[PDB]
């Protein structure tokens, strides 16, 4: 390459930085003739070369005086690189250099929006032209207009050139594509709110024509360019009318045509409707309405079943849950029109419950509707408590116990019948149903009470699970073993609201001991178990269908066990589960410990046992102690009645299933006395780990803040100054997030301290002074910052004396007037809504420091 | 055979549209839809004829979008 | 494209038979072209004839048809011609009208309300129907309800009451889309709404209002006339009045994701008039460091990426009133001593903001250029560490 030329492009005039850009610029459009001129997936290195002038001579580009001539002659040029990349572009074979291309003519064009924002605009609204040109050939072509297959389309044409070809129209699809990728990278820079018109445009025409997935890249341009600025309302009925038609087609598309279009589909669907509320008002009423018609023709469709793909069936699901919970009814449509297109839906929706590849695709919008059916029953009992069975009351419901009771039925009718994974899937998904909604369905759970399965059917639901317990020739053994966990979730969601039966309870408790019972029979409690008798002979079947995860979920379900019944049984699952072979079993065995044990006996300090495989079990393991630790110090001697959440399955915890595991316990009088215990603090920092449990450190900030509010205060001054550990630590974490989050739960601390004692203050103020030291000694901007957030945090506490000691620090980064800073302490006396009169005398303090230079 | 089917549904449309529906009389087919109630009674309430009402504006609107079965 | 969306070719048919466009009252689009109850108040029924054939017509209309090749012109997704639609237009004439003479005199309180819901009407008739546009654009005995528009938004501008602050938005509403459906010629003609708006600009102005000025005066300033309008008065731009409203955040009801579309607006229109082919200047510089002094300080404090949508258009204006403080930047050094008042808070949001830039897939190389030109702070006057703490 001409480096001397180079050199020369920043020696030469702005006036004559032109020829001295001709220069080199003789050279490039040389190298482009060589390979660009050409039609033919080197060129890369030609490209490449291309990327690299233009960051090593953004003037040679673009001239920086421009000049008013210059400028232009830059533009000119430009569109001429511009021109041979389209060349390029328009082959199918080259398409592949042209995204390369595409990455370089974009960097070019930002760097031109930045040296030169007008002369950016003017080959920016040339491209808009240009896209609007192969937009009206496409339309020309599936219209059924004269094809024109070839033409120049010139467009941001140049005099000192080359020529713009055309490609046959599918090759013009291939251009316009790359013309989408290019606007999808520079959407931000060209949205005006005027412009926004015409690539709306560009966008809902590429989605009425084009390859299935050059309407999948356009889809998602149209989707950036929702997420941006929303829909204006010219462009929204063809978009909505578009949207609707990809619908219909969802059905009849190619299952690689699916895997183009699934994730652009899917992005589109949660975009346009966010499940977040508000997203209502930003659609059109009708355009609204007409979703929910095309929903209910796919319904009808059962494009659930046709449909090949589950992120497709999953959007599908999405749209479901959105009319029914985000969008307000009498908005898009009227009240009753929407309850039978709803009806319909539900319907569509148990008819896939009948035969279900996953259960939770059906799960979430059946809990919103019958959450709906819920509040309406509430109504009813807000205007003249009384128990009304779920199933007479609602007719999904009342239809969902009648396809229940069906798989139960055919499962005991036929052994074939009783080889259906799927069918037991599906009454899975109908038990964990009942029980979300047992959990909030009541009005009082929000009078009467609705159980959609009442505890009889709960009954022959457990006949059903011995059926399952009844071998499957091991070739579905481990999935069987899951559909069975889920179930018992169900059953135990359903305990937790109250115990079904204590003889239920010991059958609950036997089948999930079941997987280790072979191991576990020589066992104190195991052996006088009456369940563990009969077991013994499935459980030497029942070991080999257990699996690890499954096995972990099962000491999950073990720990949700009642204390009342085989408590024993309970410690030796436990016990069991101390032996963690399997890492994510051992992350269960934490997580149901973490119940069990108060519930055994001496409450008190967490078990030294799980204090100490906390000490080293996993990064992971140790990020869930963490989250437990939190509820495991309110519930250290607290009753610890357990407490259920309604927990509506939008975005379900983890697996739907382990949504027992996703459960609280709160003691009615343990808030009464926070009780706060020094070593039990001492033994969560061991667990904290200074950068190894980082974000686990993060999850035990959240969880302190809970905690703290359950702080005695009463602790002697080790103790305090183990807490005050505790907080420098949180303080010293590298993670800078760390430390705003340390200072986000020190505002609950502070709120915390009975007081802001005087000693405790000074302590915290020699916390501080040891901070800003380690920062003066690092001379480290981040660690200045973190320093700041601290003062900020306390200041926003302005606690006793603590407000004081916050204004100092405010008061010491402003007489540092570190250019960060500075202004932070003006919002620290908005944090803060004696401090100031502090800060006159720090400011004194100034006046003795400048003395003291001069 | 559904174009053929939109003009019929648009004419259905268009006649819930006709500015008089039956010659000298008053009264409108939107004035219905949207009224002052001015006055069974006892049967209906004049919250029950607003959500009729509303049941049938949507009702106008699906009718216009729709296309024929024939 | 056998569809031939005729429904598109329909203006809204069903937009137009619905409940109130304007949220609450009941205005029953349905019941003002039905109803009883400016001048020429005789013939009011006559003109709700023509409105109701002008409905029949739009149900039976469909100019947008098989793709609408008719349609043509520069303007984006045009409208189809609805000729049909335009009868509507009296009667609209009348209630707007009705609100008109009210403000012409110095008690009919519902009767304002009408004339607020025939404004929707216009609203959905502007939109989606490009006869009105064309007519409304042809109009000095021009365009009447276009000076109706005017005259309204006037009266409100000035001791609107509660009543014309609605009346404010929703003809703001009205003269935004006009002036998007049509052409640049038509933005010399609106450049006398461009007069109007200043008194919307003021403090006391809503929230709302403002925002759909914001856009309108974007929309303006695409015209090259109306982007020497955007600052008529050297001394003060009505850009500085937007400046003002966006850091004086006047309007304490508005809630902060309102302030926030503002924001996102106010950037759309800087990046606007950055594309040409004061005491305002210095301020805007001043408000844009506010501004993303505020955003970048919400960012900041949040580990957490910005998973809804609210914190992702909040990223997003992040980034982009960062390019327009760079163009600010690289056109001159006038921004560095108009940023000196206000240049610690904008020396402490700039690297913020500029590294949960740096944390992106999205990045250009534009914007971290952006960047790269500014984000030169030490954060460190340097004094001695004694007595601070």
């Amino acid at each position: 390459s001409m480096i001397p030329a180079l050199r020369e492009l920043g020696s030469a005039t702005p006036e004559e930085y032109n020829t001295v850009v001709q220069k080199p610029r003789q050279i490039l459009c040389q190298f482009i003739d060589r390979i660009l001129t050409d039609v033919n997936l080197t060129s890369v290195m030609l490209l490449d070369f291309i990327q690299h002038i233009m960051k090593s001579s953004p003037l040679m580009f673009v001239n920086v005086s421009g000049s008013h001539e210059a400028k232009g002659s830059c533009i000119e040029f430009s569109n001429w690189i511009i021109t041979r990349l389209l060349r390029i572009a328009a082959t199918p074979s080259c398409h592949l250099l042209h995204k390369k291309i595409c990455e370089v003519i974009c960097s070019l064009l930002f760097l031109f929006k930045s040296k030169s924002p007008a002369i950016f605009g003017v080959l920016t609204k040339e491209l808009l032209q240009l896209f609007e040109d192969l937009v009206y050939l496409h339309r020309r072509n599936v219209m059924g207009h004269a094809v024109e297959w070839p033409v120049v389309m010139s467009r941001f044409l140049s005099q000192l050139d080359a020529p713009l070809q055309l490609m046959s129209m599918q090759n013009l699809e291939f251009i316009e594509v790359t013309l989408l990728m290019v606007l999808t990278r520079i959407i931000a820079i060209v949205f005006f709110r005027r412009q926004e018109l015409l690539l709306w445009q560009i966008g809902c025409v590429l989605l009425e024509y084009g390859s299935p997935k050059i309407k999948s890249l356009a889809i998602s341009f149209l989707t950036e360019l929702f997420q941006l600025g929303g829909l204006p309302a010219q462009p929204a009925s063809t978009f909505f009318s578009s949207f609707l038609e990809l619908l219909k087609h969802l059905v009849e598309m190619d299952t690689d045509q699916l895997k183009l279009y699934e994730e652009p589909l899917s992005k589109l669907i949660k975009t346009l409707f966010p499940f977040e509320a508000e997203a209502y008002r930003n659609i059109e009423p009708v355009y609204l309405n007409m979703l929910l018609e095309k929903l209910c023709v796919m319904f009808e469709d059962g494009v659930l079943m046709r449909l090949k793909s589950d992120l497709l069936k999953a959007a599908l699901c999405h749209l479901l849950q959105y009319f029914l919970k985000f969008v307000p009814a009498g908005y898009e449509s009227a009240l009753q029109v929407r309850k039978v297109y709803v009806r319909n839906i539900c319907k569509a929706l148990l008819d896939v419950l009948g035969i279900e590849v996953d259960a939770e695709y059906l799960l979430g919008p059946l809990y919103a509707a019958l959450k709906m059916e819920s509040m309406e029953i509430i109504e009813e009992i807000q205007c003249q408590i009384k128990h009304v069975d779920m199933n007479q009351k609602s007719i999904l419901w009342s239809a969902l116990k009648q396809k229940a009771e069906s798989l139960q039925i055919s499962l005991e009718y036929s052994g074939l019948k009783n080889p259906v994974i799927e069918m037991l899937e599906g009454i899975a998904v109908v038990l964990q149903l009942t029980a979300l909604c047992t959990v909030h369905c009541s009005h009082q759970n929000m009078s009467v009470v609705i159980t959609w399965m009442s505890l009889d059917f709960y009954t022959k639901v457990l006949k059903s699970c011995r059926s399952l317990l009844e071998s499957v020739q091991k070739l579905d053994l481990e999935a069987t073993i899951d559909k069975v966990v889920k179930i018992y979730d169900a059953l135990i969601y359903m305990q937790v609201n109250s115990s079904f039966e204590d003889h239920i309870l010991e059958d609950l408790c036997g089948m999930l001991s079941l997987p280790w019972i072979y191991s576990h029979s020589d066992d104190g409690c195991l052996k006088l178990t009456t369940f563990a008798a009969n077991l013994l002979t499935l459980s030497c079947r029942i070991s080999d269908s257990y699996s690890p995860q499954a096995q972990s979920r099962c000491v999950f379900l073990l720990t949700l066990f009642p204390r009342r019944i085989f408590l024993e049984w309970r410690t030796a699952v436990y016990n069991w589960a101390l032996q963690s072979s399997h890492e994510v079993i051992r992350a269960s065995c934490v997580s149901g410990f973490f119940i069990l044990l108060q519930q055994q006996n001496s409450c008190n300090r967490v078990p030294k046992i799980l204090i100490d495989k906390v000490k080293d079990d996993s990064d992971i393991v140790k990020k869930e102690f963490a989250s437990i630790l939190g509820q495991l110090v309110c519930t250290l001697h607290g009753m610890f009645y357990l407490t259920s959440s309604l927990t509506e399955p939008f975005s379900e915890h983890g697996h739907v299933d382990l949504f027992c595991r996703n459960l609280k316990a709160t003691s009615q009088h343990e808030c009464s006395s926070s009780q706060l215990k020094a070593s039990v603090c001492k033994p969560f920092l061991f667990l904290l780990k200074k950068k190894i449990p980082s974000p686990v450190k993060l999850a035990f900030i959240d969880n302190l803040h809970h905690l703290c509010k359950h702080l005695d205060f009463r602790e002697d001054e080790t103790d305090v100054k183990a807490v005050l550990g505790t907080l420098l630590n949180l303080m010293e974490d590298p993670d800078k997030d760390v430390r705003v989050a340390f200072s986000g739960n020190i505002k609950h601390i502070l709120e915390s301290l009975d007081s802001e004692d005087g000693f405790i203050k000074e302590l915290f103020v020699l916390r501080m002074k040891e901070a800003y030291t380690h920062a003066q000694i690092s001379r480290n901007n981040e660690l200045k910052d973190t320093l700041i957030l601290t003062t900020g945090d306390i200041g926003r506490a302005a606690k006793g004396d603590l407000v004081p000691f916050a204004l100092l620090h405010l008061l010491h980064c402003l007489l540092s007037k570190s250019a960060s800073v500075s202004g932070a302490a003006y919002t620290e006396i908005r944090a803060l809504v004696q401090y100031k009169k502090p800060i006159c005398q720090f400011l004194v303090e100034s006046l003795h420091s400048s003395q003291m230079t001069a | 055979w559904r174009q053929r089917s939109n003009t019929q549904g648009s004419i259905l449309i268009n006649l819930l549209l006709k500015q008089p529906l039956i010659p000298g009389s008053s009264l409108s087919l939107c004035h219905l839809l949207s009224s002052s109630s001015e006055s069974y009674d006892g049967s209906f309430s004049l919250s029950a004829l607003r959500e009729a009402q509303n049941l049938a504006f949507t009702g106008l609107n699906l009718v216009a979008r729709n296309e024929c079965s024939r | 494209w056998r569809q031939r969306s005729n429904t598109q070719g329909s203006i809204l048919i069903n937009l137009l038979l619905k409940q109130p466009l304007i949220p609450g009252s009941s205005l029953s689009l349905c019941h003002l072209l039905s109803s009883s109850s400016s001048f020429s108040l005789s013939a009011l029924r006559e003109a709700q004839n023509l409105a109701f054939t002008g409905l029949n017509l739009v149900a039976r209309n469909e100019c947008s048809r098989d793709g609408d090749p008719a349609e043509g012109g520069r303007r984006a997704f045009p409208l189809c011609q609805l000729p049909g639609a335009v009868h509507f237009l009296p009667l609209v004439q009348f209630f707007i009208g009705l609100h008109c003479q009210a403000l012409q005199d110095l008690s009919v309180c519902i009767l304002e309300g009408f004339s607020v819901t025939a404004l929707s009407i216009l609203q959905h008739l502007v939109c989606h129907s490009g006869a009105v546009v064309s007519l409304l654009l042809s109009g000095q005995g021009q365009h009447p309800l276009l000076k109706m528009l005017l005259h309204l938004l006037a009266f409100s501008s000035a001791a609107t009451g509660h009543l014309q602050a609605s009346v404010l938005t929703q003809c703001l509403k009205v003269l935004v889309k006009l002036a998007e459906n049509t052409s640049c010629d038509f933005l010399p003609r609106f450049q006398c709404v461009f007069q109007v708006l200043p008194k919307c600009l003021s403090p006391e102005t809503p929230l709302p209002s403002v925002l759909l000025a914001v856009e309108l005066l974007s929309l303006l300033a695409d015209h090259d006339q109306l982007a020497p309008q955007l600052c008529s008065h050297s001394e003060g731009c009505l850009l500085l009045l937007l400046y003002m409203y966006i850091t004086s955040r006047p309007d304490r009801v508005a809630l902060e994701t309102q302030w926030l579309q503002l924001e996102q607006e106010v950037v759309w229109l800087l990046a606007k008039l950055g594309v040409q082919s004061c005491q305002c200047n210095v301020e805007v510089v001043r408000a844009l460091t506010v501004m993303l002094h505020r955003q970048w300080l919400t960012v900041r404090r949040a580990g957490g990426p910005p998973r809804t949508d609210q914190q992702r258009r909040t990223v997003r204006c992040l980034r982009d009133t960062v390019l327009l403080l760079h163009g600010l930047s690289q056109k001159d050094k006038l921004f560095m001593m108009h940023c000196v008042e206000v240049l610690h808070q904008f020396d402490q949001v700039m690297p913020g903001v500029s590294m949960l830039i740096r944390g992106l897939p999205d990045v250009t190389d534009c914007e971290e250029a952006a960047l790269d030109d500014l984000c030169a702070a030490e954060t460190d006057v340097e004094d001695p560490e004694v007595e601070c703490g």
